[PDB]
C-alpha cells in the first residue's frame, strides 16, 4: 500500500499564529488528497477535499496545497477552537490509506 | 444534509464474528457513491476497511480480505458488516461513512 | 543548394507557428478574461460568448471568399491531387497566403466552440511557401526546375507543415508520407525528416521567448475496432452531409449569395449549442482545444474519484484538474463523455462543412481520445481492483489508444499511433494501441474511402488513382481518345522554306523528326532554338550539323490511361510521343491528361 | 488471402527468434558457468574461453560452406540487389534455410569474442520463409505470382525480420525500408507494419513461457558529428579490408582450400587478445552483448563515480551493477573506453570479413554508444556540477546518441534514432540525438558509401543503381547493345504451315504479331497456348477468331540502359518490345537486363 | 538537495540477535550507498561501499542491501563491540547527503 | 593504507576566517580522486562540504558557497580551507576524506 507520512508530529503555538502540517505520499497521487478536522471525542469532520478547495461552512483560513507527492495543509490565524488531530488521506489508488495526524495544542 | 447513524454491540469476544448495523438517512445507497466503512486504533491510527457500490460489487482492503464481509438491505437503506476471526488488536472505534463528504458518529466496538 | 533550401522553409514554418500560435492564446486569454468580467446576467454573457466565435469566422470567410475560388477551405486533398500529377496552379500561388494565415488565426482564437484544427491549413501554407522558394531558384539561377523535383519541395514543405503544427518530428512526416501521396522515395522521406528537425530546433531555440496483460491488450484490439466503427460511420456521415450541401439549391443558392453569412450563421448554431449554462457542463464545452486533450489523457480513473468525493464546478477550469469539467451532478460522467461524442460528432460535420481556411484533424483526433477514455471508465468501474501482481487499469492509456485509433481510422493512417505515442513521451505499451489502430484501419479501409478521399471525391478533383465508394469508367478509356491529334510533321525529305514557315508559325518546344513525307515514320526529335539558330547560319541542315535527340520511349494508340498516368508519374517525365505502326500519330503532355481526367470526373 | 500470409510469416519469424534466442541463452549460460568453474589455473580456463568460440565459429562456416556459394555471409546486400531487380535464385532457396539457422545460433553463443550480431542472417531468413510461402500460393492456387508481388512479399518478410531482432515495431520497418531499397510504395510499409505488430503480439503471447539546454544541443551536435567521422573512418577500412582479402593470393588460396579453418584461425585471434586477465579488463571483455549495451547506457556518471568510490572487481559481472567491469586501476575508466573502442575497431572488421552467417549492426551500434559514453564522461568531467535550474549531465544519453549516429552513419539510415528511442523508453530528448544522427548521415553519405553498399561493391554484385566511390560507365550503354537481336516475327501476310513450324520449333511466351514480312512492322501480339488451340480447331485465323494482344509499350533502339531499368522496376514489368523505325528488332526482358547489369558490374 | 531519511532512530537487542537499519531516498540514487561505523570518540570507518560490497577487513556478518530508493543494512550475530552509530550516505548527484543514522545500545 | 591527518585551532571567534591543514601519507593529491571535507554538529548531523579534483576544480555544497573556499600545495600533498564569515552554529568536528574509502581523525573546531 501507498504509504502517508507526515510531519510535525506535534505543534505549539499562540492564538494568532501560522501553522503548517506537510503530508508526504510515497507514490503519486495527483490531486486526489482530502484533509480531516477530528476534534477528542467527536467524528472527523472533513476540511478540504481536494488541495486548495474548502468544503462548504469551513472557514477561509484554512488553505491546502500541493499536487504529485507532497502536500500542505496550512492555516493562519489560528482560534482556541482549532483544538483537534488532523489527519491527510488520499484516494487515487485502493487502499486508501490515512495518515497518523498530528495532534494540536496552544500556548 | 447525508446523515449516517451505526449501531450494534459495544462488548464482543474474540474467535467470534461482530457485525454493526449502519443506517442512513438523507440519500439512498443505491445512488452511485463509494460507501465505505473505516475504523481508529485507541492509538489514533484510521485503517480503511472497504466499501459496497451502488450495484453490490464489495471492494475490501487487501490485508483484511479474509475476515471482512459487507452487504446492504437495498428496503431499509443499511449497512451491515461481518467481521470474522475476531482478535484483541480488532478493539477499535468504528466509522461508516460516505465516501469523503461525509463520516458517521460512529461505535466503540471492544473484544 | 537543395539542403539549405530545406532549412529556409522549416524555419519560416517554425516562425509562422510561434506567431500564430502565440495569437491564438492571447486573443483567447483575452476573450476568458471578458467572458469572467462582463457580469452574472446571461443577456451580456450569452452575446460575449456568441459574438467572438461567429465574428471571426465571418471575417475569415469573407477573406476566403474575395481571392480565388481554390484559395480557401483546402488543405491536404488538393496537395495529394497535385502529387499524383494533376497540378492546380491557383493553389500554389502566394496572392492567397496573406488571406489564408489571418483567417486561420481567427479560427484557432474562435477555438472549442467553432473546435477546428490546423493541420490541413498549414501544411497548404507550407507547400506554397516551398513554391514560391523553388519559383525564386529557377528565376535566379539556372533554368526553370523539372515538374518531379517541384513535387518533391512540394511534398517536403507538406511534411514540415505536418510535424510543426504537430511538435513532433518523427512522426509527423510519416503521416504525412502515408496520407500525401501512394508511392514515396526515401530521399523525399529524409528531407521530410531534415525540414521538421530544423522547425524542432527552431522552436527550442524560441522557448527563451515564449508490462500490460493479455486482457488488456484483448481490451485494447476491442476499443480499437470499436474506435474503427466510429470512424467508419463518421465518414459516411460527413461524406453524405458535403454531397447534400453540394446539391440543396436553397443551400446552394445560400452559398452563391454570402459565404460569410452561412458560415456565421453555422457558428451561432454551434455557440447555441456550446454555451456554459445552456449546454456545457454536459458537454465539458467550456475548455481550450489542448485543454480537452489534457482533460481526457489524465491519469486519474475518474468513476472511482467521483465515487469517492462530489467534486466541485469551478469559477474557471482548474489548471491541475482539468477532468471537473466533465462531471454534472444529475448526468454521471459517462453520461456527459456520451453528450459530448454525439453532440460533437453533430456538429463535426457542420463545423467541417463551413467554408474557411480550416484543418480537420485534431478535432478527429480529440474525439477519437474522448470515446477511448469512456472506454477505460467503463473498464475500470468493472474491474476497481483491476485486471490480476494486481495492476490498476488506467483510462489515460485507454483515452490515448482511443485518439490514436480512431483518428487512424478516419485518415487511413497507423502513423496517428506513432504521434499519439511521441506526444504522451512514453513507448512502454507501443503493442496495444498500435492494434487497436490496426484494427481500426483494416475496419474503415475495408467499408469507407480516407476523410482526405471523401473530401476530394465531394469536390470533384482531377484524381485518377483509385478510391472505394466512387464508381467511374478510368479502364475503358484509352491513349487514342485523348491524344492531342494535331501535330507538327517535320521530314528529312521536306523542304526548307517549309520548314522555315512551320518554325515562324508555331514555335512547338520539341519537333518530331520523321523519316519521309509519306511514311510519317519517327526517327528522333528536334528543339526549335536550335533550328532557328540553324537556319540563321531538313537533309542538308543534318548533314551540315544540327543536334537530334533520339525519341526514348514511344506510347501505342490502344495504351490504356492508367499506365500512361503511372508512367508520367514515376519515370517523371514532361512529355511523350504516341505511334500507330511507327507513325507520329499524337502528342502527350499533362496538359491533355489532367483534361482527360477532368472529364472523367465531371461528366 | 494476403492478410493471413502476412500473419503466417510474422508468427513463425517470431517463433523462430524465441527459439535461437533460448538456445543462445541456454548455450551461454553454460560456457560462463563452465568458466567460473574450471580452476584458477591459466591453461584449462584459456583453453576453455578459446576453444568454445572457436569450434561453434568453426562449424558454422562448415555449415555455410558445403550447400552453395550465396547460402552464407549474405543478408541485406542480396536482398537489396533483389529489390533493385536483379534476382539471385539460389538466395531464395530454401535448402539453404536449415544450414543457416544453426550457424547463426552458433554465433550469438560465441557472442562477445567474436562480437556479431543477428540482423542481416535473421532478415535473409526471413526473407526466405516469405518467398517459400508464396511458391505454396502459386502452387496450390491460380498460376505464378507476378514478379512485383513477389517483391513486394519478400520486402514485408524483411521488414518483419527486421523488427524481430529489435523487439520494436515501429523503427525495425522504417529501417528496412531506408536500408533495403531506394524508394517504396506506402503498401509495403503497411504490410510490414502489420508483420511486426504480429511478431510483437507473438512475443507477448510467449512471455508467460520465458528539457535540454540549448549548450546540451550544441554539444549532442557535435557529438554527432564526432560519430559521423568515425563511421567514415570505419567503412573505408572496413571495405577496403574486404577489397584486400579478395585479392591476396596468400589470402584467397587459403580460403579457397579451407573455408571453415581461416575462420578458426580469426577466432582463435579473437580470442587471445578478448582474453579476461590478458587484456580484457582493459576491453571490458568479460559481457555479453546485451549486457555491453546495458552498461554504456547505465544511469550513473561513471567518472565521478571513480573518483568518489575505488570500484571493486566482482568474481562475476554484477547483474545491478555491469558498469564495474569498465573500471581499472592503472587505466581510467576513458583509457578502458579508449581501449575497447580502437581494438573494437582493430577486430570488428575482421569479425566483419570471416565467412559465416552473421548480423553486423549491433556490433556497430555497440561501438556507437560506447563514443557516446566516452564522450559523456568527459562532459561529466569538465562540467561535475553541470551546464546552468543547474541540470546534471547524463552520459547515458549522450551514449545512446552516439549508438544512434555512428549506427545510423555506418547504414545510412535516420531510423536507427528512432529505434534508439525506443530502446530507451523515453521520446522526452526526441531532438537533439535526431540532430546528432542527421549531423552524422550528412558527413558519411557525403564521404564513403553506406556499410552495406560497401559490401555489395566488394562482392561486385548485379546492382545498377548509383554507388559513391564506384567507377562504372552504366550511362554509356544503351538498350540497342544488350537486346536480344533474334527474335521471332508471325506477320498477317505469312502462310499457315510456317506458322505451325515455328510454333512446334520455339514455344516462345509471347509472339510478336506484324503487318508483312517485308516492312517487319508491330501491330500487336500473339500468345502461344491460344494460337496452338486454334491450330487445332494468319489474317484468316485472325478472322477466324484468335485474340490480338496491343503492344502497350516500346522502346527504341538508341533509349539508356538506366531508364529501361527504371521502367522494369516501377511500372513493375515483365518483358517489353523494342522498335526502331516501327519495326520488330528486339524483345527485352529482365534476362538479358541482368546479363547487362552482370557484365557492367564484371568487365 | 536529496534528503536521506532512515530508520529506526534507536535499538536495543541481545548478543547473537539480528538488526535491520533502514535508509530511504527521496529521488532515484541507483545503486551508489556507502555505509558508515562510528562508534564515540573514534572517526567514521566505513563499512559496505556499495549495497551488497563489504569493504576489506570487514566481518561477514554485515550484510547490505537494496537499489533505486530503497537500502538496507542488515547486521547479524551482533557482538559487544558493535555500540556504534551507523550512517548511509550517497553520492550519485552532488551535494553528497549522510542520513542522520542510528544510535544502537545492547542488553 | 592511505592515512590523512588534520590540525589547525581549535578555538576561533566568529565573523574571523578559519582555516584547517590536512597533511596526506600513502597517496599523492595529484591522483583522480574525490578529495572531500565533512563536518559533524554536536547533535551528530554529517555535512559534505566540498571537494577537489586532481586538476584543481574546486566543487562545493550549494548552501555554502559564498563562505568556503578550499585549496592545495602539491609539493607538501595537503588541503587547505579558508571557511570565511563563521558563526556560532558552524561549530563543529572537521573531518578531511579522500571519496567515500579513507575518512581522517578529524578535529574539533570551537567558535
Amino acid at each position: 500500500d501507498i504509504v502517508m507520512t507526515q510531519s510535525p508530529k506535534f505543534m505549539s503555538t499562540s492564538v494568532g499564529d501560522r501553522v503548517s502540517v506537510t503530508c508526504k505520499a510515497s507514490q503519486n497521487v495527483g490531486t486526489n488528497v482530502a484533509w480531516y478536522q477530528q476534534k477528542p471525542g467527536q467524528s472527523p469532520k472533513t476540511l478540504i477535499y481536494w488541495a486548495s478547495y474548502r468544503y462548504s461552512g469551513v472557514p477561509d483560513r484554512f488553505t491546502g496545497s500541493g499536487s504529485g507527492t507532497d502536500f500542505t495543509l496550512a492555516i493562519s490565524n489560528v482560534q482556541s477552537e482549532d483544538l483537534a488531530e488532523y489527519f491527510c488521506q488520499q484516494y487515487n489508488s485502493y487502499p486508501l490509506t490515512f495518515g497518523s495526524g498530528t495532534k494540536l495544542e496552544l500556548k | 444534509d447525508v446523515q449516517l447513524q451505526e449501531s450494534g454491540p459495544g462488548l464482543v469476544k474474540p474467535s467470534q464474528s461482530l457485525s454493526l448495523t449502519c443506517t442512513v438517512t438523507g440519500d439512498s445507497v443505491t445512488s452511485d457513491y463509494a460507501w465505505s466503512w473505516i475504523r481508529q486504533f485507541p492509538g489514533k491510527k484510521l485503517e480503511w476497511m472497504g466499501y459496497i457500490t451502488y450495484s453490490g460489487n464489495t471492494i475490501y482492503n487487501p490485508s483484511l480480505k479474509s475476515r471482512i464481509s459487507i452487504t446492504r438491505d437495498t428496503s431499509k437503506n443499511q449497512f451491515f458488516l461481518q467481521l470474522k476471526s475476531v482478535i484483541i488488536e480488532d478493539t477499535a472505534t468504528y466509522y461508516c461513512s460516505r465516501g469523503v463528504d461525509y463520516w458517521g458518529q460512529g461505535t466503540s466496538v471492544t473484544v | 543548394e537543395d539542403w539549405y533550401f530545406l532549412t529556409v522553409l522549416g524555419v519560416l514554418m517554425a516562425l509562422i507557428s510561434f506567431t500564430m500560435s502565440f495569437t491564438v492564446g492571447r486573443v483567447v486569454r483575452a476573450h476568458k478574461w471578458l467572458y469572467r468580467e462582463i457580469g452574472d446576467s446571461h443577456l451580456l454573457r450569452y452575446l460575449s460568448w456568441t459574438v467572438y466565435p461567429v465574428a471571426l469566422v465571418s471575417f475569415s470567410s469573407g477573406f476566403s471568399q474575395s481571392i480565388t475560388p481554390f484559395s480557401g477551405g483546402s488543405g491536404i486533398p488538393e496537395l495529394k491531387t497535385i502529387l499524383s500529377g494533376v497540378v492546380l496552379e491557383d493553389y500554389l500561388d502566394i496572392k492567397n497566403f496573406g488571406a489564408k494565415a489571418v483567417g486561420l488565426t481567427c479560427t484557432l482564437a474562435s477555438g472549442s466552440t467553432i473546435f477546428l484544427g490546423k493541420v490541413g491549413p498549414f501544411v497548404h501554407l507550407s507547400v506554397m511557401i516551398a513554391a514560391y522558394l523553388g519559383r525564386v531558384r529557377a528565376k535566379a539561377t539556372g533554368e526553370s526546375e523539372n515538374k518531379s523535383k517541384r513535387n518533391e519541395m512540394l511534398v517536403a514543405g507538406a511534411a514540415v507543415g505536418v510535424a510543426t503544427v504537430f511538435a513532433a518530428p518523427f512522426s509527423g512526416v510519416l503521416f504525412c508520407i502515408e496520407v500525401v501521396s501512394s508511392h514515396f522515395s526515401v530521399w523525399d522521406y529524409w528531407r521530410g525528416f531534415f525540414a521538421a528537425t530544423c522547425g524542432a530546433f527552431m522552436f527550442r531555440l524560441l522557448a527563451v521567448f515564449n508490462p500490460f496483460d493479455l486482457p488488456e491488450i484483448f481490451f485494447f484490439v476491442a476499443l480499437g475496432a470499436i474506435c474503427g466503427v466510429a470512424s467508419c460511420a463518421y465518414l459516411f456521415c460527413q461524406r453524405k452531409f458535403l454531397g447534400f450541401v453540394k446539391t440543396n439549391p436553397v443551400l446552394s443558392k445560400l452559398m452563391a449569395t454570402s459565404k460569410p453569412l452561412y458560415s456565421a450563421l453555422a457558428a451561432l448554431v454551434l455557440a447555441s449549442v456550446t454555451y456554459p449554462p445552456g449546454a456545457g457542463r454536459f458537454m465539458a464545452s467550456r475548455l481550450s482545444m489542448r485543454e480537452y486533450l489534457d482533460s481526457l489523457l489524465d491519469h486519474n480513473s475518474w468513476a472511482l474519484l467521483t465515487r469517492q468525493a462530489s467534486p466541485p464546478w469551478p469559477v474557471e477550469p482548474d489548471p491541475q484538474n482539468l477532468w471537473f469539467e466533465w462531471y454534472h451532478p444529475q448526468f454521471t460522467i459517462f453520461g456527459t463523455l456520451a453528450f459530448f461524442l454525439v453532440m460533437k460528432f453533430w456538429m463535426l460535420i457542420l463545423a467541417t462543412t463551413i467554408p474557411m481556411p480550416a484543418g480537420y484533424f485534431m478535432p478527429i483526433f480529440i474525439f477519437g481520445a474522448a470515446i477511448g477514455r469512456l472506454l477505460g471508465e467503463a473498464l475500470s468501474v468493472a474491474f476497481p481492483e483491476g485486471i490480476v501482481v494486481t495492476n490498476p487499469i488506467m483510462p489515460g492509456g485507454y483515452a490515448l489508444a482511443g485518439a490514436a485509433a480512431f483518428s487512424g481510422a478516419v485518415t487511413h493512417s497507423i502513423s496517428t499511433a506513432l504521434l499519439a505515442f511521441e506526444l504522451t513521451g512514453q513507448i512502454v505499451h507501443a503493442l496495444p494501441v498500435l492494434m487497436a489502430v490496426l484494427a481500426a484501419n483494416a475496419i474503415a479501409q475495408s467499408c469507407q474511402p480516407s476523410f482526405y478521399d471523401g473530401t476530394i471525391i465531394v469536390k470533384k478533383l482531377p484524381y485518377l488513382p483509385w478510391i472505394r465508394g466512387r464508381k467511374i469508367s478510368s479502364h475503358r478509356v484509352t491513349v487514342e481518345h485523348f491524344m492531342n491529334r494535331a501535330i507538327t510533321t517535320l521530314a528529312k525529305d521536306t523542304p526548307q522554306e517549309e520548314v522555315v514557315k512551320v518554325v515562324t508559325s508555331t514555335d512547338m518546344a520539341e519537333y518530331p523528326l520523321v523519316a519521309s513525307t509519306e511514311s510519317q515514320t519517327l526517327v528522333g526529335t528536334m528543339r526549335r532554338a536550335q533550328l532557328v539558330q540553324a537556319l540563321q547560319a531538313l537533309q542538308d541542315i543534318l548533314a551540315e550539323g544540327c543536334p537530334v535527340e533520339p525519341v526514348t520511349l514511344k506510347l501505342s494508340p490502344e495504351t490504356s490511361l492508367h499506365q500512361a498516368h503511372n508512367l508520367f508519374e514515376l519515370l517523371n517525365l514532361q512529355s511523350l510521343f504516341v505511334t500507330s505502326q511507327g507513325r507520329a500519330v499524337g502528342f502527350v503532355s499533362w496538359v491533355e491528361l489532367e483534361k482527360a481526367i477532368s472529364k472523367l470526373t465531371n461528366p
